[PDB]
């Protein structure tokens, strides 16, 4: 019969849809998992969707995924109360079976599920407490602590008076009665958390607003024969904006940094005033650009902007990357606009930070000395840079740092003799030719 | 707190005496 | 103005001993609505 045939693969595919959704259920995937789950006929696969939750819980690979699982149930209980209505039933009997079985591993699996569901208002506080009365009627203490660690936060909010009575009997356990040792230390840890207020039993996937979960708080008691509806998981036979072309927010910020920068006496004062403002990290690249441009209005290099920039870098590492990003942004882009009076300010400015290791020598590797990838004003910037390296460090100490720098831009060694003839001709034009002793040995071998 | 820094008083100083730590001097 | 400036205050007991550096700032001139009045030391290029 083709109708039994059609319904069976329909029953199969629904069963083969729910099981990979539950096996892929995780936090930040809950909403996409629930969406796809909604389009499959949940109501026809009523016990199928329940049993796939129960078995994925029980398996003991999970337990970790229990709050992810319980959050889906509250979504389902919000959407269809009957789904959570049936699913809360099976978890009661699974507890009652394994408590009677004394399967301590499987009990705690169910109890973590029942705890979180109470955290997600699926089930009533009543059904929780009576389990607690049964467990505390025997010892059962390994089970009951994992319950109260996760649920006692919400439970003391809702049912404080009876909950306090649970603690008072629980407190009578430790002090006036003798207990096995390993169990006992776990019991007093609960007391410790109790002063600590439960702040590590109160984190999970509260996706649903308290009015977006339709409040089907199922009031079922673990003393109610619960109809154990395994049968619906069998197969059957249904005969059934304004665009911003202006930057006036930036200009009022660009004025405020300039007014800080002119109202100070020393560079340590202007540095503290810029660190007082607590500038956000997207603007700290722009604050360096206001400092450099205001250093070019000065018409002469100043030690003010150096010791300003030194206290920026040693404060936090995000200022140090901001000067590293600006030194590349100045050399590769901004050299074409700058006059030769402004380039002697910058080369002495960047020459000062490099000679005192506020910027590394590896930032000089970006600069390349060729005929092609060189500017006539860029060679002027290199000239005033190396002079501040010579005057501060000396000619021997600068020789040591350039050998440790292993750069290829200033120093071509692998070949291309027209570039070696270029760089010797450029460095001797600066007035520093003692460093070109390596290249002239490389040049005459090529000849 | 007055950890050896600041003024004996702000009366004859013609300032407020407000001391704030230099965020620039750290290391 | 030359006095709307944070004045460096640094540990007068130990500032006579060594050069402490600028560790703290004293306020220079006080006003209800905060104005950062510039000072001519930023406008006069130094001798060096």
């Amino acid at each position: 019969d083709e109708d039994i045939k059609f319904q069976r693969e329909n029953w199969e595919m629904i069963r083969s849809h729910v099981s990979p959704i539950i096996s892929n259920l995780t936090m930040d995937n809950l909403q996409e998992s629930h969406r796809d789950l909604f389009q499959v006929n949940i109501l026809i696969g009523r016990n199928i969707i329940c049993k796939n939750v129960v078995d994925f819980t029980l398996n003991k690979q999970n337990g970790r995924l229990i709050p992810a699982l319980s959050a889906l149930i509250a979504l389902l209980n919000s959407d269809i109360p009957d789904i959570g209505e049936t699913l809360a039933k099976e978890l009661m009997l699974m507890f009652v079976q394994q408590f009677n079985r004394k399967d301590y591993v499987s009990c705690g699996n169910i109890l973590q599920c029942l705890s979180i569901l109470f955290l997600y208002d699926v089930i009533h506080e009543i059904v929780i407490l009576q389990i607690l009365l049964l467990l505390l009627e025997k010892n059962s203490l390994r089970l009951v602590i994992a319950v109260m660690k996760i649920c006692g936060w919400k439970l003391a909010l809702v049912s404080k008076k009876t909950h306090d009575m649970i603690w008072e009997k629980l407190r009578y356990i430790l002090q006036t009665q003798e207990l096995s040792s390993t169990l006992r230390e776990s019991l007093e840890t609960l007391f410790e958390i109790r002063q600590k207020d439960y702040k590590s039993g109160s984190q999970g996937l509260f996706i649903l607003d308290p009015t977006s979960y339709t409040v089907h708080t199922h009031s079922y008691i673990v003393s109610d024969e619960d109809e154990a509806n395994k049968e619906l998981g069998n197969f059957e036979k249904c005969e059934n904006q304004i665009y911003d072309m202006t930057s006036t927010n930036d200009v009022e910020f660009k004025k405020k940094i300039y007014l800080v920068l002119k109202s100070s006496l020393s560079g340590d004062e202007a540095a503290h005033k810029l660190l007082k403002l607590k500038i956000a990290n997207n603007l700290k690249k722009s604050v360096v650009d206001i400092i450099i441009k205001s250093s070019l209005q000065e018409s002469t290099f100043s030690k003010f902007y150096s010791i300003l920039s030194e206290r920026m870098i040693t404060f936090h590492r995000s200022w140090q990357t901001a000067y590293n990003e600006t030194f590349e942004q100045n050399y590769t882009q901004d050299i074409e606009d700058y006059e030769t009076d402004q380039l002697r300010i910058l080369g002495k400015f960047w020459g000062h930070l490099i000679s005192y290791e506020f910027l590394p020598m590896d930032c000089l590797k970006i600069i390349k000395l060729t005929e092609e990838e060189s500017c006539p004003q860029g060679r002027i910037f290199i000239k005033f840079l190396f002079q501040e390296l010579v005057n501060e460090l000396g000619l021997d100490e600068l020789q040591l740092r350039l050998n440790s720098s292993k750069l290829d831009g200033m120093f071509p060694l692998e070949g291309d003799a027209e570039h070696i003839r270029y760089s010797i001709n450029f460095f001797t034009a600066i007035g520093l030719g003692l460093l070109t002793e390596d290249m002239r040995s490389r040049l005459t071998i090529i000849q | 707190s007055y950890n050896g820094i600041g003024l004996k008083s702000a009366k004859g100083s013609s300032t407020s005496g407000h001391v704030q730590r230099s965020l620039a001097s750290n290391n | 103005s030359a006095s709307h400036i944070l004045i460096p205050a640094s540990d007068l007991s130990w500032s006579k001993q060594t050069d402490t550096g600028i560790t703290h700032f004293r306020a220079g001139m006080t006003h209800e609505d905060e104005k950062l009045i510039p000072t001519i030391f930023r406008y006069i290029t130094t001798w060096e």
